[PDB]
């Protein structure tokens, strides 16, 4: 969020007036871009502790376990799983509510990327 | 540098059932008098028209000075003067005067003065 | 702005800037608040992993 | 954008990352005011349709107040013989706002139209009206012979010939008493030295131009530092779409982009509220049809520089905007050589983060330098320059699992490895 | 207070309190946050140890 937009949106003398009030704008975008970042250092600690990107198997034989539901789908357009995109759906706006300077930084690590790793992971476990 | 200046004079303290005149001057470049009103402003009351005079001779008298205080505006057109007869308790104000000014033909400007105060007691 | 003049304007200019800038702040402290939870379990979440 | 980076941070050093610098925002071209339909204006017809008018002497007065008064009918119609105006320009009418208004409506010989103006003379002007030296409006008049005149001598219109004084000014005498034209009186008996004091023009079909009879419309404007009744139509601006504008509909004031809108209103319905209740969509009051509003650019710029010990090039990430919005940043006014060269290029890229200026989009994925986002990232390397590639997730490995092999290592290696943890903080009181 | 008489500085000094105090409470919240941080990362220093 923008401080000055915020506050004093479109206006100059309020842009005036709180131009006295000190540094209590830089203090709070400091504080929402640390927690910017922090999201972004939560999720790849979370999920970037591959080394390198396993590929599964080209033939499944596993000694008679089947991991097709945790594996990942090509069939589907989004190679997520079957359980993946299952609570994708069941977990299914701020969009509009863009107007009083919001804004919506977009994760480092796309959706895609974080299949890739999670599919990395289940090859290397499995 | 001679912008349309207004000044007001002939207010002041009066006994009830008094009567005074009130004169203002129009100075400046006055290119025409449109309009030629009196204002007052009492102390704690917003300012209210009570007579006005258009260049045509009509003129209008507010009801809270209708029938006591009559608008004669002067040969010379430049100055008008409000007799103010049987002055009551409601004309302790600060009179104000105006005037409109149609500067190009399109820009209607008002023109104030300092005013003067008048004051009636019992 | 348009019904006041700046001279009176001001004071009620000052009274919203107030109560908008202690607004966000309440909402800056709440988010820092959930961010510390988030990192939690993001650090048991990495632990699990 | 390097010298406000190192402004930004305090230090002629900056190292190799990216920088919120500054907030990209746009700013309103032009300026719209949309008003109701033209809808409910004066009755000019009134006195100007009207069947018949009254005599000169008997000039008929009507009041207009309280009403928008379209004077563009008066002048954009070419049906006056005569259009004249005294104090005010006709053209500016339709933008002028008056206390009262005066329509004196009569009927005159077109000769005798001369005398209707100020400080004119004559029987019309003396005893039947006269204006003020000052006078402060339009007069308007137009042939009437095909209305006012019958054959054989039309002798319903009538003017006062004769009186004692002039008429004041927007004065009217209907009194006929007989008229002392001579010394012996007449005691209200006509007869030598005792005349009709009105008289009938006779119009006929036959009477020429300048003596057949004309209809003539007085406009008189009273001023008197009192209230507007009257105001001309509140000129709405035109509608302008799909651009940044300052917009106030019927009072509603709000700045934004309107855009043809998909919703549907009821007929009593004016404009929507989002769930956060700030406005989203209007309907022009004109003409019916309804508008989104959208907020302009609100967005942010960054600054993605190696360090300043590696290169001096830069490049400027304009957040969640359009490529076409970047160099609308207040342009014309910031350094001619070195901000502009960043204003749009062919090195212009787009991404879901925003609007990236110098920085190649190669194909080639490697390991993320310097994070933009949504799985972009910018590296210096190459000659040199600012490459925006793909995130790699890493290298890419297959392992030849099989039924009945297996991997069994023959050598170890023995790895050190630092891991640093804050403890504490300094005691401040 | 040497421009203006105490009846009349009082409103100013209040004002200047009032945001100087809220500065104050500003630096102590960031700093609780930020001891709760340290005091998280030094537990698991200690189980690490």
């Amino acid at each position: 969020v923008d401080c000055t937009m915020y506050i004093c949106g479109d206006s100059t003398e309020c842009s005036n007036l709180l131009l006295q009030y000190g540094s209590f704008c830089t203090q709070l975008n400091r504080a929402l871009t640390g927690i910017a970042v922090e999201q972004d250092k939560n999720t790849q600690e979370v999920f970037a502790q591959v080394k390198q990107i396993y590929k599964t198997p080209p033939i499944k034989d596993f000694g008679g376990f089947n991991f097709s539901q945790i594996l990942p789908d090509p069939s589907k357009p989004s190679k997520r799983s079957f359980i993946e995109d299952l609570l994708f759906n069941k977990v299914t706006l701020i969009c509009a509510q863009k107007f009083n300077g919001l804004t919506v930084l977009p994760p480092l690590l796309t959706d895609e990327m974080i299949a890739q790793y999670t599919s990395a992971l289940l090859a290397g476990t499995i | 540098n001679s912008h349309v200046q207004l000044v007001e004079s002939g207010g002041g303290l009066v006994q009830a059932g008094g009567s005074l005149r009130l004169s203002c001057a129009a100075s400046g470049t006055i290119s025409t008098l449109n309009a030629m009103g009196w204002y007052r402003q009492a102390p704690g009351k917003q300012r209210e028209l009570l007579a006005s005079i258009s260049n045509l001779g009509t003129t209008y008298h507010a009801d809270s000075v209708a029938g006591r205080f009559t608008i004669s505006r002067g040969s010379a057109k430049n100055t008008v003067n409000l007799q103010m007869n049987s002055l009551k308790p409601d004309d302790t104000a600060v009179y104000y005067c105006n005037t409109r000014v149609l500067e190009g033909g399109t820009q209607i400007r008002d023109y104030w003065g300092q005013g003067t105060q008048v004051t009636v007691s019992s | 702005l348009s019904r006041l003049d700046p001279p009176e304007a001001e004071v009620q200019i000052d009274r919203l800037i107030t109560g908008r800038l202690q607004s966000l702040q309440t909402y800056v402290t709440q988010q820092l608040i959930r961010a510390a939870e988030i990192r939690a379990s993001a650090n048991l979440a990495a632990t699990k992993m | 954008p390097l010298s406000e980076t190192k402004c930004t941070l305090k230090s002629f050093t900056v190292e190799k990352g990216i920088y919120q610098t500054s907030n990209f925002r746009v700013q309103p071209t032009e300026s719209i005011v949309r008003f109701p339909n033209i809808t409910n204006l004066c009755p000019f017809g009134e006195v100007f349709n009207a069947t018949r008018f009254a005599s000169v002497y008997a000039w008929n007065r009507k009041r207009i107040s309280n009403c928008v008064a379209d004077y563009s009918v008066l002048y954009n119609s070419a049906s006056f013989s005569t259009f004249k105006c005294y104090g005010v320009s006709p053209t500016k009418l339709n933008d002028l706002c008056f206390t009262n208004v005066y329509a004196d409506s009569f009927v005159i010989r077109g000769d005798e139209v001369r005398q209707i103006a100020p400080g004119q003379t004559g029987k019309i002007a003396d005893y039947n009206y006269k204006l003020p030296d000052d006078f402060t409006g339009c007069v308007i008049a137009w042939n009437s012979n095909n209305l006012d005149s019958k054959v054989g001598g039309n002798y319903n219109y009538l003017y006062r010939l004769f009186r004692k004084s002039n008429l004041k000014p927007f004065e009217r005498d209907i009194s006929t008493e007989i008229y002392q034209a001579g010394s012996t009186p007449c005691n209200g008996v006509e007869g030598f030295n005792c005349y009709f004091p009105l008289q009938s023009y006779g119009f006929q079909p036959t009477n020429g131009v300048g003596y057949q009879p004309y209809r003539v419309v007085v406009l008189s404007f009273e001023l008197l530092h009192a209230p507007a009744t009257v105001c001309g139509p509140k000129k709405s601006t035109n509608l302008v779409k799909n651009k940044c504008v300052n917009f106030n509909f019927n009072g509603l004031t709000g700045t934004g982009v309107l855009t043809e809108s998909n919703k549907k209103f009821l007929p009593f319905q004016q404009f929507g509220r989002d769930i956060a209740d700030t406005t989203d969509a209007v309907r022009d009051p004109q003409t019916l049809e309804i508008l989104d509003i959208t907020p302009c650019s609100f967005g942010g710029v960054s600054v993605i520089t190696p360090g300043t010990n590696t290169s001096n090039q830069v490049a400027v990430l304009y957040q969640d905007v359009n490529c076409t919005e970047v160099p609308v940043a207040i342009h014309a006014d910031q350094l001619t050589p070195t901000w502009r060269v960043y204003s749009t290029g062919s090195n212009v890229f787009q991404t879901r983060a925003g609007c990236l200026i110098g920085a190649e989009h190669v194909n080639n994925s490697y390991e993320c330098d310097i994070p933009i986002g949504a799985g972009i990232c910018a590296s210096y390397q190459t000659s040199q320059s600012i490459i925006a590639y793909t995130m790699s997730l890493g290298a890419e490995n297959s392992v030849a699992y099989s039924n009945n092999s297996i991997a069994i290592p023959t050598n170890f290696t023995i790895s050190v490895t630092t891991e640093i943890l804050p403890v504490s903080m300094t005691k401040t009181s």
